[PDB]
């Protein structure tokens, strides 16, 4: 399976503010943080990410 | 327009919002068979609505 994440063209009047990503997690669940710093990655795919 | 026959007082309008109080004394004026709308968004979205 490829996912693609469709552009505001084909989303509904819903679909407006849900921001897409990809978040990094470990193996128990638990948020991996980023170098030096406590953020947790969200690394937010823009229009047409196959 | 569901109005109740036995006084004739508009209870609830066309194409409203729905509530749980209002269902009670709706089916009470006698009405036990109402028409909901299909709109889930997807293949048939709100629109003329």
């Amino acid at each position: 399976s490829s996912l693609v994440v469709l552009d505001s063209a084909e989303r509904t009047a819903g679909g407006k503010d849900l921001r897409p990503a990809l978040k990094i997690v470990d193996a128990q669940g638990n948020d991996v943080l980023i170098p030096g710093t406590d953020m947790p990655a969200q690394y937010f795919l823009p229009g047409k990410a196959i | 327009d569901y109005i109740d026959e036995s006084t004739g007082e508009l209870i609830c309008a066309a194409n409203m919002e729905l509530s749980l109080d209002l269902l009670a004394k709706l089916s009470q004026s006698g009405h036990k068979r109402i028409e909901t709308l299909f709109t889930n968004d997807l293949d048939h979205g709100p629109y003329i609505s």
